[PDB]
């Protein structure tokens, strides 16, 4: 409530670390209050320039996301006391106040937070895609991407020789989300530990924590009318051909 | 440098000259360990240097890992090294750590060792072709006919305001995927014809190496086929229990029809499984609708090829011509090459290729240096396939027919379970297939079988149009060692694959990306097949591996 900068910082890390609360709360109330706030301080127009500029500062590049989740570094202290407190409190609830922990508990807490922040970053991306009127890109995304595909193939060659793009970012996050789901299913393991029960919701299509539940409970309700092509694009990728 | 097609006999004389300068063996042939075209080409060469007393030596080379090691141990007596089936796409001078002056010890520039490259893979490495005197490649005419723009851009070797975007020319050239554009055995047979050494055994080995191109480069085989039939048609000597007679007969594109049953020849064909989708149940019913429309009862089609009535076998031709194209399986009708030794049962070239592939993959049927157990198993798989090229060793050929039938059936059952469980999921630049144990034959501890299951999945799955152009990554967990076996496959061009108007995948150098990611992965077992494919990693290393793969070529 102090500074909208530190308000959305409070509400982002609240949405990330509070595993029980649904991500629909972050979309329906947190992001709306922030959009209402930039409205007042910047007028009825030319406030999207400030509303997106603030969301952009919480948008993680796919490279930043991996360095952030590698080696369980997400459980390591954050610089800002605002973000660091939400980290410690979730630790108190899931790793410290759960008795007869297994060594799987820390790993289970990170994969839960990793799959959750993927969806969280997809939300920021979908919001930025709407503010910049980029939803048209998701009609024949496979057919338009062939130009950048040629750039990537040429770049692979550039290393063994001489001897910004929010839609690609959304595609990369969806790819990363699918790898998490495929390996969590193939791991096999043929309430509970409260951190465990949350890990099981990642594959339960009844829950918002799953991809199907994230679509039906967050994406379709709150994003289908603002970014309909991207929602259909996300569906076609997660459902699969 | 390179030799044109005209200069093949000239280069052969250079090898015959330098290798016959001493009774001692100064000729070594490095064979690509696991491809039939190279296997038969060196057999033709060795027989050439054996029918004509040149002491040669055959060394199976699995990958560039084994190439660098085996070259560093070549005794200095060897003045002639032959690389068959590999090396053309890499800078051999740079890779082998060769200083051309350390070898300078009449005319041109004469070295103590000449390293010849007999390779049908493309694109040619421009250093081997235009920037090396000791590396001597046997060219297809590819250089003279296609490499004009790249030769100009390469020879801009200025070293010293104004700019030069010849770098972009060579970038597009080296971003092409690796393909095969010829048969090495067909090139060797052209050398034997120029020097008048074409016996029927050489033509059979020529047919075998060329026929082995039909599984992945069908349009290369279709291009070399008329000259093959021309040679077989030419040799018309109209006995011995060792008389070798070749004949052009219908050799249908079914899986070992004459060594199993008419039903199993269809049911286990990767071609008809792609056109009918036999992995589900609606597809198998249509195979039975096909036999019913053919007038062939199922109990007769399921009889062994021997016991089956000849009345049906003599009508199989016309029956195929009226019923197959309705189901889009016209490519089954195909004429092939058949070899008969004396008065024994005849063998097909495509059937011969199936047996050599089974022998090369499962012939014999502390993770540190556990790769050695794989190495020793692979080189003995090579020598089994090398021995199977002896006409008097019919027992080896017949066991490969059985291994091929057991191998394909296991591949079928595993892949059918993968397709019906919808395991292959789909990322932007590759398809992912994560296997757990896999209750059939060997958890794929044998790494070459995992590649064949991937090729099976690439071939027989539908997966629309936009999607089979995508590479496939396969991961198989070994719950006993808690490790994944990961392999990367680029889709190839088998016989029954429609080729018209379709385009090469925009990112055709995926094997380059897969190689780069493995080179920065903690591999507990590092396997180097020539096109960069298989590693073994811990379970928790697979997630970062697949994630990095999705970022290939981004930054």
């Amino acid at each position: 409530y102090s500074d909208p900068k530190e308000y959305i910082e409070s509400k982002y890390y609240d949405a990330l670390f509070s595993i029980h609360t649904p991500l629909a709360y972050f979309v329906k109330s947190n992001l709306v209050r922030l959009k209402n706030t930039c409205r007042t301080k910047y007028g009825s127009d030319s406030y999207k320039i400030a509303y997106q500029a603030m969301l952009q500062k919480f948008l993680l590049s796919i490279v930043q996301f991996k360095d952030r989740h590698d080696n369980r570094l997400l459980l390591e202290p954050f610089s800002s006391p605002i973000a660091d407190e939400k980290r410690k409190n979730c630790l108190t609830k899931f790793v410290i106040q759960d008795e007869n922990k297994n060594s799987s508990t820390i790993a289970d807490l990170c994969v839960v937070l990793k799959s959750r922040e993927i969806k969280l970053q997809i939300l920021l991306l979908l919001e930025i895609i709407g503010l910049n009127d980029l939803d048209w890109n998701f009609r024949d995304f496979e057919k338009k991407y062939k130009l950048k595909l040629k750039k990537r193939s040429l770049n692979l060659t550039k290393k063994g020789l001489v001897r910004l793009d929010y839609c690609e970012q959304l595609d990369l996050y969806l790819d990363r989300a699918c790898i998490l789901d495929i390996l969590l299913s193939s791991e096999t393991p043929n309430s509970n530990g409260t951190i465990q029960e949350h890990k099981k919701n990642i594959l339960d299509k009844s829950k918002e924590a799953s991809l199907v539940g994230f679509i039906n409970y967050v994406l379709i309700p709150y994003f289908n009318k603002k970014v309909p092509h991207a929602v259909e694009f996300i569906i076609q990728k997660l459902k699969g051909p | 440098m390179y030799y044109g097609i005209s200069q093949f006999s000239e280069a052969y004389n250079k090898i015959l000259r330098n290798s016959s300068s001493h009774s001692s063996c100064q000729l070594v042939i490095f064979v690509s360990c696991l491809n039939i075209d190279a296997l038969c080409a060196t057999k033709m060469l060795s027989l050439l240097f054996k029918k004509q007393l040149v002491q040669s030596q055959i060394v199976p080379i699995f990958g560039y890992s084994e190439l660098r090691r085996h070259y560093s141990q070549l005794d200095d007596n060897i003045n002639s090294l032959l690389l068959v089936g590999f090396g053309g796409v890499i800078d051999l001078e740079a890779f082998l750590e060769i200083d051309p002056q350390e070898y300078v010890i009449s005319g041109e520039q004469s070295f103590r060792r000449d390293i010849y490259v007999l390779d049908a893979h493309r694109p040619w490495n421009l250093d081997n072709i235009f920037g090396s005197q000791i590396i001597q490649c046997f060219d297809d005419g590819t250089v003279d006919d296609t490499l004009g723009e790249q030769k100009e851009a390469y020879y801009k070797l200025l070293e010293l305001k104004q700019i030069h975007e010849y770098e972009g020319v060579l970038e597009e050239y080296y971003s092409q995927g690796t393909t095969v554009v010829n048969s090495i055995s067909a090139q060797i047979y052209s050398l034997l014809s120029a020097i008048g050494e074409t016996n029927l055994s050489n033509l059979w080995l020529n047919i075998l190496g060329t026929t082995s191109l039909d599984i992945a480069y069908a349009q290369v085989y279709n291009r070399l086929y008329p000259l093959l039939q021309d040679e077989v048609k030419r040799l018309t000597p109209s006995k011995t229990p060792d008389t070798l007679t070749l004949n052009i007969q219908p050799d249908y594109y079914l899986f070992l029809l004459r060594h199993s049953s008419l039903y199993d020849s269809f049911y286990y064909s990767n071609y008809v499984n792609a056109k009918l989708s036999l992995w589900n149940e609606n597809g198998k019913k249509r195979l039975h609708k096909m036999f019913a429309r053919m007038g062939i009862p199922l109990s007769t089609a399921q009889e062994t090829w021997l016991y089956m009535d000849h009345s049906i076998k003599r009508e199989l031709g016309i029956i195929f011509d009226k019923n197959l194209d309705r189901y889009g399986l016209q490519d089954i009708i195909r004429d092939g090459f058949v070899r008969t030794l004396g008065y024994r049962g005849s063998i097909s070239a495509s059937e011969f290729v199936e047996a050599l592939t089974a022998l090369l993959e499962v012939g014999n049927s502390n993770s540190a240096q556990k790769l050695t157990n794989l190495r020793k198993r692979w080189v003995s798989n090579f020598w089994l396939s090398w021995d199977a090229l002896d006409d008097r060793k019919v027992e080896l050929l017949n066991r490969g027919i059985q291994l091929a039938q057991d191998l394909q059936r296991a591949i079928f059952n595993t892949g059918v379970a993968i397709l019906e469980k919808k395991l292959i999921k789909h990322l932007r630049i590759y398809r992912l297939c994560v296997l757990q144990d896999g209750p059939d034959l060997d958890l794929y501890r044998n790494p070459l079988t995992l590649l064949r299951l991937g090729n099976w999945l690439i071939e027989c799955c539908a997966e629309s149009e936009d999607k089979q152009l995508l590479p496939m990554v396969l991961a198989s967990i070994d719950e006993n060692t808690d490790t994944y076996l990961v392999a990367g496959l680029t889709p190839r061009y088998p016989r029954g694959l429609d080729t018209i108007h379709t385009k090469k995948p925009i990112l055709n150098n995926f094997s380059m990306a897969f190689q780069q990611i493995t080179a920065e992965t903690d591999a507990k077992v590092r396997i180097d097949n020539f096109e960069s494919s298989i590693i073994e990693i811990r379970r928790e290393d697979l997630s970062p591996f697949l994630e990095k793969l999705t970022l290939s070529g981004l930054l």
